[PDB]
DNA sequence: ACTGTCTGGACTGGTCGGCGCTATGATC
DNA sequence: GATCATATTGTCCAGACAGT
């Protein structure tokens, strides 16, 4: 994606994902923590892994599903 | 902080209150339940009919004309003044001691010459 | 007597079949669902009192701008584990709507 | 001779400092003094020309740990074999912790300081109502100085 | 116009959820079924009016 | 001080209000919500007027309900420092004077009500002056000017009010002619 | 915890040498120019989305700024910084007569430098301002985690098991107290070294018990003691093995058996499986004769129900004696945990779950014996 | 600029059940 | 004979680094 072959271990695709979460969740812990506590890193929770450890519905399948309805409904 | 975001206020006077808690009252008492408010809104329709100095129409055209005899004064004051209905001098002395203006005997007897009209 | 581990595997499966309701039913709603408070000035976890039943925030102040946020107990956990680890998480609050 | 740090076990220093006199005094090792004061809390110091005298003095003892690799400077241990008061050192209007006594673990505020009795009158900062009340000047350890 | 599965799964739910805490039937339904066969039903009646809102 | 303002606010509406006018139900839920309480940047909330605007619903997930964007009207009194207010004494107590302002009753000192050692009568629950001999009664027309405000909780009834009748022109209605009669 | 003298941060040892090396000793800004300061700046809007990039201008910053001996701002003369596992660090000063020595930093002096940097040449250093200040990397206080962190337990002899964080917490404690002591007495500065060499030991293994070049914190019986880091990393972390992936309610697991009489979109569930499973129905206008006939069998009578929730949302256990009790007083809104019956969903998963296909919904058929029964297809 | 060397890390998921282990030396 | 402080400080792959 960037231009140059990445591998997909902790040096590669997850290593250059944008949330803290969910690149402390898959291999390293302790040192992306750290790194991202040096940095004042902001996560905003736009991924799937961090929304699955907060509780929050992720963005797949029907958490993208948008519905709207009219209130004067009856039978 | 109510709601999400406030559009736009305003300062009415005591008979606006009353007539708005009048019309809380009747739709309370539309209502199932023979409660048509909670007790703070009955103390002040209470208080509001116990103080109906005018009536509010007469309240909301001395407002307008409070607002069109003056630019220095506000919304707030202007109710202030309509709710207070003085007489003299000693009390909108003592009432704008306190604001951000100290407006001279003039325009203060002015004031009361074009409030003494329909008047309780 | 105790549960059934639905692992990352699982989860997997589940983020593939695009169920992200089951997902929420299965890892927080039956698991570990729980309610704290959130500070809005800060971000920091809010104290409620039941004693005086009040709601404020001890580090900043806040006894107005506090929200109630659902989510597991497990985050929760983190949390307080990164705290002790001398890490500040600041949870901004969103709506809903 | 040269001032050597031997580390031991807290609150057991005088004991073990008797056991390296004695065993001094038997087997005739060249040690010049021990110095074991009570305030340092798990360190002894024993004078000897070399820290090599230290450290077959303090072997074959459970209790003696090891010697910590420096030299410690006359200055530094002078004020230790100095003689002062307790209660001395101290001014009215500071607060202090109360190490031991009936007190212990409570947070004064210092009223009166008298050397003559080497007693302290001090007013608990917890109490509702100020109740002066009379400790001894070890007792006490200063938190903060202000006045 | 088509409705995706996932689309679909989603106003089944929230019909479903909306008939547990209230919003009554809005066709005939055979006694004893539960709230989720509901909603199964008004989708297939094609009377639900639940819409959906796309990126535009 | 009584104010009117338009609030723009997302209301939920249950499925049991579904087929009510959404407007009826939005004032149902908001009279449920807003009606009853004290808010520290408004003041106490007296009342929900109607509803002016509603907008179309949105479903969330894990709610069955719906949301709406709704444009309402509030009335609500908010009591600020030096503010001038006319009431009515309702209560009385050894420690001072409750007077009845509106949806709050303010508090006047022993020493505030006026320039004169007054003590307190408990037969009668009056105040008795010792050098201008004022009395002071039930359903009394008095006025006097806040002075002290507390925003401390959203109870109404937790939040106090003080207010002063020291200065003059602050007093019963009476007692304000018999001023007026000298100058 | 009010530590008596600053220990270092082992998570943060790097970061504090890097920022050391990238700054300057005694004029405390960064060994950059104004011109070179400024074009960073502007570099760095440009590549701020990969963090990536935001990496490497970082590692080229600090490269470029630790070769440079003389400060530009003050023209002071610098000197080599030498890094030592864990959180020891050497500058190697020189002597009147040229002699090159290595002179051991403490955490206080170090603290000290770190605190004259500006907030200006923070974002140069990847640091924060208001978020993350170069100073607070020394730790003078110790945030002690609540004692729901660390729940104590008893034994069924009543002697108490404390976690390991509870003791080395009360190992760190008993050093500071120590030290404290010490300090208050006068000791030499001998003393005072090795014990705040021991209490950085003790907060290093705090946060971090796998070290390298640190022995592992040892409990009485020879446990090597689990901390902070332990805890959050690892297949049994808190990530991993609480977040990711955790033990869930309302499930059932035995032996599956052959049924090719059923259909492929059926599951054969045992009767003691189906009437401890319980689903929660509302109970509406349709649906109310079934549920009150749900409560009125009861727990033990299928098909029946557990639990009935009110719609104030308290629960309540059903039994013989409040069985009929709770059946009259049902009504529209009430939740009725009834048992399984046929048509309902379920999910099916055998592990391990190597595609999405190895959990699927299929319809509860309720059996006899004690086994799970899928399709052969 | 290449090249060999030091250091850090992760080691497939779930399930079944069992079997230990979580003080001690020195006064008073 | 009862209690009390104290109790120690396994191969392989990839990134960073002295040496020539
Ligand atoms: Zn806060
Ligand atoms: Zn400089």
């Amino acid at each position: 994606l960037d231009g140059v072959i990445r591998p997909i271990g902790r040096h590669g695709i997850v290593g250059e994902k944008a949330s803290v979460l969910a690149r402390a969740a898959f291999e390293i812990t302790t040192q992306h923590l750290f790194a991202a506590a040096e940095r004042g890193e902001v996560d905003p929770l736009n991924g799937v892994v961090e929304n699955v450890l907060i509780g929050q519905p992720v963005p797949v399948g029907t958490g993208i599903v948008k519905l709207a309805m009219s209130l004067p409904l009856r039978p | 902080m109510i709601g999400r975001k406030k559009l736009e206020e305003h300062y009415i006077t005591i008979a606006e209150a009353k007539e708005l808690l009048e019309r809380r009252h009747a739709e309370g008492l539309a209502e199932n339940p023979e409660e048509p408010m909670f007790y703070e809104a009955r103390v002040s329709l209470e208080h509001a009919e116990r103080f109906a100095k005018l009536k509010p129409e007469q309240a909301r055209e001395l407002k307008e004309k409070l607002m069109g005899l003056f630019d220095w004064i506000n919304e707030r004051i202007a109710a202030k003044l309509v709710d207070i209905l003085p007489e003299d001098y000693l009390d909108i002395r003592v009432i704008f001691a306190k604001e951000e203006y100290m407006p001279t005997p003039e325009e203060a007897e002015e004031i009361i010459k074009v409030i003494d009209e329909y008047r309780p | 007597e105790g549960g059934l581990r639905f692992g990352e595997m699982e989860r997997d499966v589940l983020i593939g079949h695009g169920a992200a309701m089951l997902l929420i039913e299965r890892l927080l709603e039956e698991s570990d669902k729980t309610e704290v408070w959130v500070c809005e000035s800060c971000g920091h976890l809010a104290l409620e009192d039941k004693r005086r039943g009040k709601v404020y925030c001890p580090v900043c102040g806040e006894d107005e701008r506090i929200s109630k946020v659902e989510m597991s107990y497990a985050f929760k956990l983190l949390l307080d584990e990164l705290k002790a680890m001398v890490i500040r998480p600041s949870l901004r609050l969103k709506d809903r709507v | 001779g040269k001032i050597f740090t031997v580390s031991v076990t807290v609150g057991q220093e005088t004991t073990t400092a008797n056991l390296i006199y004695s065993k001094a005094k038997t087997y005739n090792l060249p040690l010049y003094a021990i110095l074991s004061p009570s305030k340092v809390k798990g360190y002894i110091f024993i004078e000897a020309p070399n820290k090599s005298a230290v450290e077959e003095a303090i072997r074959g003892i459970r209790h003696a740990k090891r010697v910590l690799p420096g030299e410690i400077p006359f200055s530094e241990i002078e004020h230790f074999l100095e003689e002062k008061p307790a209660v001395s050192g101290f001014e009215p209007g500071d607060i202090v912790e109360l190490i031991a006594g009936p007190f212990k673990g409570e947070k004064a505020k210092v009223v009166r300081v008298d050397e003559s009795k080497d007693e302290i009158v001090v007013e608990l900062v917890s109490s509702v109502v100020p109740i002066p009340v009379t400790v001894r000047g070890e007792y006490v350890r200063l938190i903060s100085k202000r006045q | 116009f088509r409705y995706t599965r996932f689309e679909k799964a989603r106003i089944i739910g929230a019909r479903a959820l909306q008939i547990a805490m209230g919003a009554p039937v809005l066709i005939d339904v055979p006694e004893g079924i539960t709230p989720l066969q509901a909603a199964l039903l008004e989708f297939e009646k094609g009377v639900i009016p639940i819409t959906v809102i796309r990126p535009s | 001080m009584y104010k009117l303002l338009k609030v723009k606010d997302v209301v939920r509406i249950p499925p049991r209000m579904f087929t009510m006018d959404p407007k009826e139900a939005a004032k149902i839920v908001l009279r449920e919500t807003y009606e009853g309480i004290y808010d520290r940047d408004e003041g106490v909330v007296l009342a929900i007027l109607d509803v002016e605007e509603i907008s179309e619903g949105v479903i969330v997930p894990g709610d069955g309900a719906t949301y709406h964007e709704a444009i309402f009207n509030v009335l609500v009194w908010e009591p600020r420092n030096q503010e001038v207010v006319e009431g009515e004494v309702v209560e009385m107590m050894p420690y001072g004077a409750f007077i009845r302002i509106g949806p709050m009753d303010g508090l006047v000192h022993i020493s505030q009500l006026m320039d004169d050692y007054v003590v307190f009568d408990e037969k009668n629950r009056q105040f008795i002056g010792k050098e201008t001999n004022r009395v002071l009664k039930l359903g009394d027309y008095v006025r006097a000017r806040i002075i002290g405000v507390s925003v401390k909780s959203r109870v109404i009834r937790e939040n106090k009010i003080n207010m002063t009748m020291r200065q003059p022109g602050l007093g019963k209605f009476e007692w304000i002619e018999k001023e007026k009669k000298k100058a | 915890i009010e530590l008596a003298r600053p220990v270092i941060h082992v998570g943060f040892a790097k970061t504090i040498h890097r920022v050391l090396e990238s700054t300057c000793r005694e004029c405390g800004r960064i060994k950059l120019t104004d011109e070179e300061i400024e074009e960073y700046m502007q570099k760095f809007e440009v590549m701020g989305d990969r963090k990536g990039a935001v990496d490497k201008l970082i590692k080229e910053i600090h490269k470029k700024a630790k070769e440079r001996m003389v400060c530009p701002h003050c023209g002071a003369p610098q000197f080599p910084i030498k890094f030592e596992r864990p959180t020891i660090y050497w500058e190697l000063r020189k002597d009147e007569e040229g002699n090159e020595y290595k002179h051991r930093m403490m955490p206080s002096e170090v603290r000290d430098r770190l605190e004259k940097i500006p907030d200006k040449d923070l974002p140069l250093l990847g640091l924060h301002p208001e978020k993350s200040r170069p100073e607070w990397m020394v730790l003078t206080v110790l945030p002690v985690p609540p004692v729901t962190m660390r729940p104590s337990i008893t034994l069924e002899s009543g002697i108490r098991a404390e976690d390991d964080l509870t003791h080395k917490l009360v190992d760190i404690i008993r050093i500071n107290n120590r030290l404290k002591s010490n300090i208050e007495a006068g000791a030499p500065q001998l003393i005072i070294e090795d014990l705040w060499d021991l209490l950085q030991y003790h907060v290093t293994t705090y946060i971090n018990n796998e070290t390298s070049g640190v022995p592992p914190a040892k409990h009485k019986s020879g446990r090597p003691l689990k901390t902070l880091a332990q805890r959050l990393k690892g297949k049994e972390g808190r990530f991993r093995g609480n977040l990711s992936g955790k033990r869930v309610n309302f499930s059932a697991r035995t032996v599956i058996s052959p049924d090719p009489m059923i259909s492929i979109n059926e599951v054969g569930v045992p009767l003691a499986v189906a009437m401890e499973l319980t689903v929660p129905e509302k109970v509406t206008e349709f649906n109310y004769e079934k549920l009150k006939q749900r409560v009125l069998n009861g727990p033990e009578k299928y098909p029946g129900a557990n639990y009935v929730i009110d719609p104030e949302g308290r629960r309540i256990r059903l039994m013989e004696s409040n069985r009929e009790l709770i059946a009259e007083k049902l009504d529209i809104g009430w939740t009725v945990e009834r048992h399984l019956e046929d048509g309902d969903v379920v999910l099916f998963n055998r592990q391990p779950s190597l595609h999405r296909m190895s959990i699927m919904a299929h319809r509860v058929r309720v059996m006899p014996y004690r086994t799970f029964r899928l399709n052969l297809p």
